[PDB]
């Protein structure tokens, strides 16, 4: 299912899938917003398909100037090889043609080589899209904004003209609110460090919440582990761990 | 001097010393988020702690050693500074 | 005038790059030295003719005084009003030096790095995100070229027979030639296989769209037009052309 | 310069490389460098544990 | 004759220009990757870093 695939997914940036399970209506309705703002944003600029178009303009041009090198004399009578065929002898007019040949071969050795060295950088975007492709579009990236700016979700490749394009959804935290943290808390002569959060305080009260979401708990046995005691770590704190398992014994 | 000139670069050496004291200061005071969103501010021995996990170490490690931590750290970079000083070759 | 110490026989020096760099008076035991007459290029820096006609003049490595008037580390600059502001860079000069069409008339301004700030960062401080944003955009990558064939017996020579005997003087540059674009040929196809063609097998939707919310519908082939495309894909093979 | 000009557009060509060279250099720096979208500094005191 | 043979030679700069460029490019945007994924991020990539 695909709500189950997208937890998934936000399991991979870390976050809880609880939090895209109560959230399900606002992350679909984000994702609705965003894939409808993409095509407005692509056809009010016309300057993001630059690429394409560029690779485009640059093939015409040195098609078109490798035509127009044919209008050239290269210091020979005319640039029309039955004119200086008909004007002239052949025995003295070889050597105009040969001036012609010498510049026509020239310049399309020239535009060989040019052809050459672009087709080696298309090449070496199409090993990039390539490399896009498999990590980003049949997989999950961790890799930091190689597939978009922010936490990695998932993206759709969609074809264009002698090109590629990716929608690139991503997950970038939007609301910020600071806190006290503390390294450790030691209850009983032992520090507790976090298993899988960080320590954080609303100003009376000590909380355990993970790290890219603000969804706090209450620090427990089983969401902290023990190492060493009170005097090792620089910062601890002093707070109380709840034991789960003394209610159960008292009842 | 013979129709051989040199067009200076756009961004002058300030301007990147600039960008990259920037990108030092997100790095130092927020960590990896500020690449990634709004920068959060984190204490640094905390997303130290936080490499560490990243690298298969538990963070208990990195807080019982931190004192030692730090000063391998000040001892490298000086070592950094000492070999940039000395080999001209490196670049 | 120059200060340059000849030994009493040499005549005429010369640069590292062996350029006459000076000169003996033939009527005079003076030095002269020869500079060049002062050059450079000549930029243009306008925006959109549909915006305004007017224009700045950049010249190239020269100062002001052998040519509103600013002086920039990338030459003598003309028609652009110096500011103390600095924003984004709209045209770039260089060296830092950016211009822009501003209330109107142009103006040459330090470029902005950015918005300052500052994170607040103590020792026992955290910022945590209290919600988030799903964020989508776009990445546009060249792929493929389009595939050209030059033949030299047409293109050198223009149907002569004597022409193409001459040509044939040359040995194999034309093969050679010919064999090089047709692996640029073959490149560009091994391109779009190596990027598109990375599936075993063709997947097709349920034709009940019913993902949890999550609307596709923009990215999803369209049926009702008569080229299997999304959207999304249609405006971007309308825009290129 | 005239004897020049019968050799067609290769100043064209030779100029509008060396151009895009230059250009790509600049773009070159700003891909590196210009990752960060502002410019944070560090706090005046450098208390980093 | 002259130039014919300034021509060549230049046309030969240009193209060994060219060719210098596109390695500098690539190595830029090596350095631009390793910025994105070193300095903004904690790497796994084995050697990269
Ligand atoms: C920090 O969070 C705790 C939550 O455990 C707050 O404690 C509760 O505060 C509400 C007031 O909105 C009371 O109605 C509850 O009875 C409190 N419960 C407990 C267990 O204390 C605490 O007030 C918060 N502190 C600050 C400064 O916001
Ligand atoms: C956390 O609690 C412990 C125990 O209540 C505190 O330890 C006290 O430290 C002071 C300062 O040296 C001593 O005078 C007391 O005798 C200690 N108490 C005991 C029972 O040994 C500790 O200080 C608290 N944490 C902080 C940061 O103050
Ligand atoms: C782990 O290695 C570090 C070295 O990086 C040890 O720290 C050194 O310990 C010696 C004592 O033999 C001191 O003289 C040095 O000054 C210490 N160096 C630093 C940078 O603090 C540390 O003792 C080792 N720990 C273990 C358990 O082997
Ligand atoms: C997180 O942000 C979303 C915006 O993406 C908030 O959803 C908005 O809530 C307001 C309520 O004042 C509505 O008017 C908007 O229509 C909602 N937007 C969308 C796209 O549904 C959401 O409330 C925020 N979370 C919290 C806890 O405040
Ligand atoms: C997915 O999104 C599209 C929008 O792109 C929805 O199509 C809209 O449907 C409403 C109501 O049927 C119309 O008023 C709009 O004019 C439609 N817009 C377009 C562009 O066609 C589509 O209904 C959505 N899918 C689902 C299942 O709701
Ligand atoms: C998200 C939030 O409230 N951040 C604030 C910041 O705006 C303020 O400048 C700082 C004071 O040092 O405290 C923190
Ligand atoms: C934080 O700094 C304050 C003063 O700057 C100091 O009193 C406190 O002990 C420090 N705590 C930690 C964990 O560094
Ligand atoms: C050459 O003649 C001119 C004028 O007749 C005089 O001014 C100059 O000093 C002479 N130089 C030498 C080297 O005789
Ligand atoms: C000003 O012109 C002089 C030559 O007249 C030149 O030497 C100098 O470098 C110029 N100033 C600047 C800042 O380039």
């Amino acid at each position: 299912p695909f709500p189950m695939q997208m937890a998934y997914r936000f399991n991979g940036i870390g976050v809880t899938q609880n939090v895209l399970y109560e959230n399900q209506k606002l992350i679909a309705n984000q994702f609705n917003s965003a894939i409808g703002k993409i095509q407005d944003s692509l056809s009010s600029t016309p300057s993001a398909l630059g690429k394409l178009q560029d690779v485009v303009n640059q093939n015409a041009q040195a098609l078109n100037t490798l035509v127009k090198q044919l209008s050239s004399n290269f210091g020979a009578i005319s640039s029309v090889l039955n004119d200086i065929l008909s004007r002239l002898d052949p025995p003295e007019a070889e050597v105009q043609i040969d001036r012609l040949i010498t510049g026509r071969l020239q310049s399309l050795q020239t535009y060989v080589t040019q052809q050459l060295i672009r087709a080696a950088e298309i090449r070496a975007s199409a090993n990039l899209a390539a490399t896009k492709m498999s990590e980003c579009v049949l997989g999950q990236s961790k890799r930091v904004d190689f597939c978009g700016k922010g936490y990695h979700l998932m993206s759709f490749p969609q074809s264009a003209p002698h090109g590629v394009v990716f929608l690139h959804v991503t997950y970038v935290p939007a609301q910020e609110k600071n806190f006290t943290t503390a390294p450790a808390i030691c209850h009983d002569g032992k520090a507790h460090f976090p298993r899988e959060g960080v320590f954080v305080s609303n100003g009376t009260h000590w909380f355990v919440t993970q790290r890219n979401f603000y969804e706090p708990q209450i620090i427990t046995t089983d969401n902290t582990f023990v190492s060493g005691n009170c005097d090792v770590v620089i910062g601890i704190v002093n707070n109380t761990v709840y034991d789960p398992l003394q209610p159960e014994l008292d009842s | 001097f013979n129709g051989l000139t040199v067009l200076p670069p756009l961004l002058t050496d300030e301007m990147i010393a600039q960008y990259t004291s920037a990108l030092l200061a997100g790095t130092i005071t927020s960590g990896w988020t500020f690449g990634a969103g709004p920068a959060l501010q984190i204490p640094f021995p905390m997303q130290m702690a936080y490499r560490f996990n990243g690298i298969g170490v538990t963070q208990n490690v990195l807080y019982e050693n931190q004192k030692l931590i730090a000063n391998q750290f000040n001892s490298a970079i000086g070592k950094i500074q000492d070999s940039l000083s000395s080999t001209p070759s490196a670049l | 005038e120059s200060n340059k110490k000849f030994l009493p026989f040499q005549q005429f020096g010369r640069d590292i790059a062996d350029t006459t760099d000076a000169v003996r008076d033939p009527q005079t035991l003076e030095i002269l030295d020869i500079t060049p007459c002062s050059f450079g290029g000549v930029s243009v820096i306008t925006p959109g003719t549909n915006t305004s006609n007017q224009v700045a003049v950049l010249y190239q490595d020269v100062n002001c005084t052998e040519v509103n008037v600013f002086q920039t580390r990338a030459g003598c600059l003309i028609g652009a009003e110096h500011v103390n502001n600095s924003y984004e860079c709209d045209i770039p000069i260089g060296a830092g030096i950016c211009a822009s069409y501003q209330t109107q008339s142009i103006i040459a301004y330090t470029m902005s790095l950015g918005a300052e700030n500052s994170v607040a960062y103590s020792n026992n401080s955290i910022a945590i995100p209290t919600n988030f944003t799903i964020s989508v955009t776009t990445e546009i990558l060249p792929v493929s070229m389009t595939k050209t064939s030059v033949d030299c017996t047409m293109y050198i020579c223009g149907d002569s027979t004597e022409c193409s005997n001459l040509l044939l003087q040359y040995g194999s540059f034309c093969t050679q030639l010919n064999r090089a674009l047709t692996g640029i040929a073959v490149e560009q196809d091994k391109n779009t296989q190596e990027v598109f063609a990375q599936v075993k097998q063709i997947y097709k939707t349920p034709p009940i769209k019913d993902f949890g919310g999550f609307n596709f519908s923009q990215i999803l082939p369209d049926p009702s037009k008569p080229s299997k495309r999304s959207p999304i894909e249609d405006l971007l093979f309308n825009k290129v052309t």
